[PDB]
C-alpha cells in the first residue's frame, strides 16, 4: 500500500501524490453540496498523510 | 453509522489539539511544537460495552484558507472545541470557531460539541477562570471539561463523552 516505501525520497513522492489528491478533493468539496463518500475519502487521505509523515521522521 | 464516530479538534494555534489527540491515540506526549496542517487518526475502542471506531480530524489552528477549514468542519459529526486555560485569547477565539461550525452545519438543530479547557497542569499560569469558561459552556448548552494532554487528566473522558453525544444524536434521527 501507500505506506510501503522505505526511502526518504520515496516517502516524499507518496506524500506529494496524496497531497495532490487531497487538494483535488477540497476543490470538489468547496461547492458546499454534501458528499459523504468524498468526505470519507478525504479523511482516508489525511490518515495516509499522517502515517507517511510519521514514517518520514 | 453507529459504528464510526467522526470527531474534529477545533481551536486556536498552540492550545493542545494535537497533544490531546496523540495522548488519546498512542499514550504519548512531547513538548515539541509542530504546527499542524491537517492530520487524521482512527482507533478501535469499546464504548459502553460496544466495539466502535473513532475517527479524529486534527485541524490547523493557523489555517490559511476558509474554504479548507469549512470542508473539514462540514465533514465532522462532533466537535472538541479546545482552548488553553493559560491563554485568554484562545478562549475568546472559541466563539468564532463555534460560529463557523454552526454556519457550515446550517440545517442541524443541535451539533455535538464539548468545550475543552486544556493545559490544566499549568494552573499557576491560568488566565481563564473556571467560572468564566463554564458559564460560556452553559450559555451554549454544552459541557465544559478541563484536560491535560501532558498528565492525561480527563483526556479519555472528553473523547468518550463526545462519542456518547454523537451516538445519542445518531439514535434520534
Ligand atoms: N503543559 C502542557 N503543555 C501542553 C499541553 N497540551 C499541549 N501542550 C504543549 O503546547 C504546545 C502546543 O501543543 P499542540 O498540541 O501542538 O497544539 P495545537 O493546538 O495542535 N497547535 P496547532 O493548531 O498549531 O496545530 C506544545 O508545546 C505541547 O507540548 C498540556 O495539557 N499541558
Ligand atoms: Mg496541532
Amino acid at each position: 500500500g501507500p505506506l510501503g516505501s522505505e526511502t526518504q525520497a520515496g516517502i516524499k513522492e507518496e506524500i506529494r501524490r496524496q497531497e495532490f489528491l487531497l487538494n483535488s478533493l477540497h476543490r470538489d468539496l468547496q461547492g458546499g453540496i454534501k458528499d459523504l463518500s468524498k468526505e470519507s475519502r478525504m479523511w482516508e487521505v489525511l490518515r495516509i498523510l499522517t502515517a507517511l509523515r510519521r514514517k518520514l521522521r | 453509522s453507529l459504528a464510526l464516530h467522526k470527531v474534529i479538534m477545533v481551536g486556536s494555534g498552540g492550545v493542545g489539539k494535537s497533544a490531546l489527540t496523540l495522548q488519546f491515540m498512542y499514550d504519548e506526549f512531547v513538548e515539541d511544537y509542530e504546527p499542524t496542517k491537517a492530520d487524521s487518526y482512527r482507533k478501535k475502542v469499546v464504548l459502553d460495552g460496544e466495539e466502535v471506531q473513532i475517527d479524529i480530524l486534527d485541524t490547523a489552528g493557523l489555517e490559511d484558507y476558509a474554504a479548507i477549514r469549512d470542508n473539514y468542519f462540514r465533514s465532522g459529526e462532533g466537535f472538541l472545541l479546545v482552548f488553553s486555560i493559560t491563554e485568554h485569547e484562545s478562549f475568546t477565539a472559541t466563539a468564532e470557531f463555534r460560529e463557523q461550525i454552526l454556519r457550515v452545519k446550517a440545517e442541524e438543530d443541535k451539533i455535538p460539541l464539548l468545550v475543552v479547557g486544556n493545559k490544566s497542569d499549568l494552573e499557576e499560569r491560568r488566565q481563564v477562570p473556571v467560572e468564566e469558561a463554564r458559564s460560556k459552556a452553559e450559555e451554549w448548552g454544552v459541557q465544559y471539561v478541563e484536560t491535560s494532554a501532558k498528565t492525561r487528566a480527563n483526556v479519555d473522558k472528553v473523547f468518550f463523552d463526545l462519542m456518547r453525544e454523537i451516538r445519542t444524536k445518531k439514535m434520534s434521527e
